């Protein structure tokens, strides 16, 4: 209904809103729109021992939203955290998805089930089961351009030729892997072939950045004068 | 005669003095006036330095019946040689707003008077054309399309203004307008781009109607105008050639330079914001210091 204000709002207050926006859009199966908000939330908020709670929960939600895309957080995130001994089931989520192993995942959300369920993040960890396969098939698209259907079934431990073919097609409906199946010759072909500076798209990519720089140009001019009316009216020697 | 006379440089005096001749004789409503144009010649660049009326008379019964006075012409040449040794006969202006076929006959008089092909200068003083206030024409003889004879014709040349030093000084001074086009800031050239587009279309329109009229209303087929259009079409960029494809890539690259340049000004602005939020901080300190000081001055009166 778009009625949130922005006039009297605060560092905490806007950080809080965004966190609600994250949580709604992720569980509604759109992780691009969810991730937009969570990044904003950490950003507004101060960084203190009194903000610790807010930051702590923001980090927890962030990892999973990102994992759901099939894109992975870096190891330095967790390592240099002072908040790392509560992000330990979350670190294992990162490793397990990436390495594509079905059985590690199984163990992780069973071992750390109370932890995940306390914090309410256990429901998004269920859809991260799917991402184990999806992330493993992705690595394979990067590493191999032409690969038999057979070799793929051994790598992720799947039964039939048929099984891999159902999984891959769905995964490239989303566009995560970036391939096309050739069951006319029995191999999968990787379709990423770049040539993006030879497309017409780059003008369009710059136009959004230019538009953000115009946004700061306005925000600077209007902000600056607002204390200054009062200040010239204020008594002085 | 003379062959070299290719570009015509036109002082800002010339357009204004012809304008003044028309309206100071009370020849109006297409009673034409013929005056001479004097200057230098015998060379590619043709300077018209000065211009003056001559006596002329015109008939509306047959239009190829007129008076031109030769005796005044002789006296003018004698007088003005002393004024400047840079005025000799270079042709004659015709006051316009249009070219006549009767100006073809009047031309044979000026061709006799001076050994060069004489410039015909149209000075449009009624200004119904948005461009061309001056048109330059030198009558020449050439053999003419469609099996036809050596005919007398007027061939258009460049009619340029470049101005004299002398002239520039009065021109800018009188000026107090922001000019039709000057091509200074970005504001002037954004106007200009849109003006140019209307410009391209207006010329092109007349051409549509010429081709229509050859095949419907039987004006004679002149192969020079058809040939120029061939040349137009062979310098027309074709999409999907390597030339056109390059244009697209270059647009990305110039817009990368612009993207960065817009961000490099946010930096300049960001410096200001901080300097003003510092200024405001000092005004605060000043204000408190006075409010304390009123007490000290209140106390001094009780004290003494």
């Amino acid at each position: 209904k778009l009625e949130y204000p922005h006039t009297d709002v605060s560092s905490s207050l806007e950080a809080r809103y965004f966190f609600y926006l994250s949580k709604i859009n992720a569980i509604q199966l759109d992780y691009s729109t969810a991730n937009e908000y969570i990044i904003a939330a950490i950003r507004k908020a101060p960084h203190n021992s009194k903000s610790l709670g807010f930051l702590q929960q923001s980090n927890k939600l962030h990892c999973c939203i990102q994992l759901l895309m099939g894109d992975i957080p870096e190891l330095s995130f967790f390592h240099q955290s002072n908040m790392q001994k509560s992000l330990l089931p979350y670190y294992h989520l990162t490793k397990a998805v990436k390495l594509g192993d079905l059985k590690k995942f199984t163990s992780t959300i069973t071992k750390y089930k109370q932890l995940l369920l306390k914090d309410d993040t256990y429901q998004l960890c269920v859809r991260l089961r799917s991402n184990v396969i999806k992330t493993g098939i992705r690595i394979i698209s990067l590493t191999y351009k032409k690969i038999s259907l057979r070799d793929i079934c051994l790598k992720l431990n799947l039964d039939s030729e048929q099984t891999v073919e159902y999984m891959v097609s769905r995964a490239i409906r989303d566009g995560v892997i970036e391939a096309k199946i050739n069951h006319e010759d029995g191999f999968i072909e990787t379709t990423e072939l770049l040539n993006i500076y030879d497309s017409e798209d780059p003008q369009q990519v710059f136009d959004e950045r230019i538009k953000f720089a115009n946004q700061l140009h306005d925000e600077y001019l209007v902000s600056m004068r607002y204390p200054e009316d009062k200040k010239t009216q204020q008594n002085e020697k | 005669m003379s062959l070299q006379h290719e570009k015509v440089t036109i002082a800002p005096l010339v357009l204004l003095s012809a304008l003044d001749h028309y309206e100071r004789t009370q020849t109006k409503e297409n009673k034409r006036c013929v005056g001479v144009i004097l200057g230098d010649a015998n060379s590619s660049t043709i300077r018209v330095t000065n211009s003056f009326a001559l006596p002329f008379e015109e008939d509306e019964k047959n239009s190829d019946v007129w008076f031109l006075d030769h005796n005044y012409i002789e006296n003018m040449n004698e007088m003005c040689k002393k004024i400047n040794a840079k005025e000799k006969l270079i042709g004659w202006y015709h006051s316009g707003p249009k070219l006549r076929a009767s100006d073809l006959k009047i031309n044979e008089l000026f061709k006799k008077y001076t050994q060069n092909n004489p410039l015909l200068l149209i000075v449009d003083v009624k200004q119904q054309g948005v461009g061309l206030p001056t048109d330059a024409y030198v009558a020449i003889e050439q053999v003419k399309d469609d099996g036809t004879s050596t005919e007398k014709t007027f061939l258009h040349l460049p009619c340029t203004i470049e101005a004299e030093e002398a002239e520039e000084i009065g021109v800018e001074h009188l000026l107090r307008d922001v000019r039709d086009q000057a091509a200074g800031g970005l504001s002037i050239r954004l106007t200009n781009q849109l003006k140019s587009l209307k410009g391209l279309q207006s010329k092109l329109k007349d051409v549509v109607e010429y081709l229509d009229k050859v095949i419907n209303k039987e004006l004679p087929i002149n192969h020079t105008i058809l040939g120029k259009l061939q040349d137009v079409f062979n310098l027309l960029p074709n999409l999907g050639t390597p030339d056109d494809d390059e244009i697209d890539v270059e647009n990305h690259d110039r817009i990368n330079i612009s993207n960065n340049l817009q961000k490099a000004l946010t930096v300049k602005t960001n410096d200001e914001l901080m300097v003003i939020y510092i200024s405001n901080l000092v005004r605060s300190i000043i204000a408190f210091d006075d409010l304390i000081e009123n007490k000290i001055q209140n106390k001094k009166i009780q004290e003494q």
